[PDB]
């Protein structure tokens, strides 16, 4: 019942740095269309079965939508690091969810190379889990302060993937949704066939 | 076919305003600062500004500033340098060079012209 | 802002023989942060736009011949040639990347 259309076939998809958030409640999900999709690259879920995600109950689920590179695909997923599982997107230690990637060369990309995505490499201190930032502040690197002046030992913290048809798998865009599940005192809300 | 295509030689009365365009072709072009640096006959390489695509933050030399404009357009991926107040030294080559945005973890060490246009003579 | 004032004005060369070039800043160009000297040589042939040739003192761009090294410490830098070829005509320009002035030395004019 609940709308799978919004978040996996999209129009257009957020950048990593800011990733698109919905909250679905109130569901009776049919997951044998996503399971077994035939079309997702990584299916990974971590605390929850695949097949067992028909049987348990919960009270809210987050789907987490963005676009990153190809071979940053298997840093989504807890407990890890790198250039985009501490700055743009963190999965928490304890974290019970689903992970779906699929290639998105198709749509994602631009003879001309597609500027529309960005992604975070830099800043002050590792995200807290489940943490968005925006802003465009200008990073410190060096001990003399900038004042939103650009320059050496001072940079602009968001950079653009240079997405091409000519460029490898392992470059090429991908999308990642995570389904994260809730389950608090009030009533279990959201679950699929009995 | 890696290149940086320029725009033809203007020629400006004195007090007019002259813009120059830098299209990067083989290339992405928002992961390279674009510097502008000019050759007057007869002198050195003049340093003017730099522009980067993701942003759009300039950073002139200070004789320039209040005269030197730098745009981005990444849908058609073109740098462009507009100087006003145009006066008889200004007649010079403008070339349009890259500079790697960042290449390590300082993203100070890159920053070499690893590129350089053929150059727009401006008169 | 960095004046770098470059010594042969004109090196006027026989190919085979060494060529040395120097340049000289009024301030230093070694960073204590990361230990590496900002001085890039860049060569103009007649009617060509400028080529890298040298970056951070030490090392050769992409597609440059092996004949060529740079060199130097604190202020004074050299660029050496061991074996000048019919090439390398031209017009040499070190230029340095510390404070953002951005500043290409006079330039040096190699004929044969
Ligand atoms: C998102 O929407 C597209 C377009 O409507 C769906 O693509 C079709 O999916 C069905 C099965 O659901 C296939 O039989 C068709 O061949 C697909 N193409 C077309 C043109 O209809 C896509 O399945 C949707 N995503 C889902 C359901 O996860």
């Amino acid at each position: 019942l609940c709308p799978f259309g919004e978040v996996f076939n999209a129009t257009r998809f957020a950048s990593v740095y800011a990733w698109n958030r919905k909250r679905i409640s109130n569901c009776v999900a049919d997951y044998s269309v996503l399971y077994n999709s035939a079309s997702f690259s990584t299916f990974k879920c971590y605390g929850v079965s695949p097949t067992k995600l028909n049987d348990l109950c919960f009270t809210n689920v987050y789907a987490d939508s963005f676009v990153i590179r190809g071979d940053e695909v298997r840093q989504i997923a807890p407990g890890q690091t790198g250039k985009i599982a501490d700055y743009n997107y963190k999965l928490p230690d304890d974290f019970t969810g689903c992970v779906i990637a699929w290639n998105s060369n198709n749509l994602d990309s631009k003879v001309g190379g597609n500027y529309n995505y960005l992604y975070r490499l830099f800043r002050k201190s590792n995200l807290k889990p489940f943490e968005r930032d925006i802003s465009t502040e200008i990073y410190q690197a060096g001990s003399t302060p900038c004042n939103g002046v650009e320059g050496f030992n001072c940079y602009f913290p968001l950079q653009s993937y240079g997405f091409q048809p000519t460029n490898g798998v392992g470059y090429q865009p991908y999308r990642v949704v995570v389904l994260s599940f809730e389950l608090l005192h009030a009533p279990a809300t959201v679950c699929g066939p009995k | 076919q890696v290149q940086l295509v320029q725009s033809g030689a203007e020629v400006k009365k004195p007090g007019a305003s002259v813009k120059v365009s830098c299209k990067a072709s083989g290339y992405t072009f928002t992961g390279y600062y674009m510097h502008w640096v000019r050759q007057a006959p007869g002198q050195g390489l003049e340093w003017m500004g730099r522009i980067n695509p993701n942003s759009g933050g300039t950073n002139y030399a200070q004789k320039f500033q209040g005269r030197v404009t730098m745009t981005r357009d990444t849908s058609i991926s073109t740098a462009y340098m507009e100087l006003s107040r145009l006066r008889s030294d200004d007649t010079a080559v403008y070339y349009c060079a890259r500079v790697p945005y960042c290449s390590s973890t300082s993203c100070h060490r890159d920053w070499y012209f690893d590129l350089w246009g053929r150059g727009t003579l401006v008169t | 802002d960095i004046q770098m004032t470059q010594s042969p004005l004109s090196l006027p060369v026989t190919p085979g023989e060494p060529a040395s070039i120097s340049c000289r800043s009024s301030q230093s160009l070694l960073d204590s942060d990361d230990g590496n000297t900002y001085l890039d040589w860049y060569l103009q042939k007649p009617g060509q736009s400028p080529q890298l040739l040298i970056y951070t003192l030490s090392y050769r761009a992409s597609g440059v011949p092996d004949r060529f090294s740079g060199s130097g410490s604190g202020t004074d830098f050299t660029l050496k040639i061991s074996r000048v070829e019919a090439e390398d005509v031209g017009v040499y320009y070190c230029m340095q990347r510390i404070e953002f002035p951005l500043t290409f030395g006079g330039g040096t004019k190699v004929e044969i």
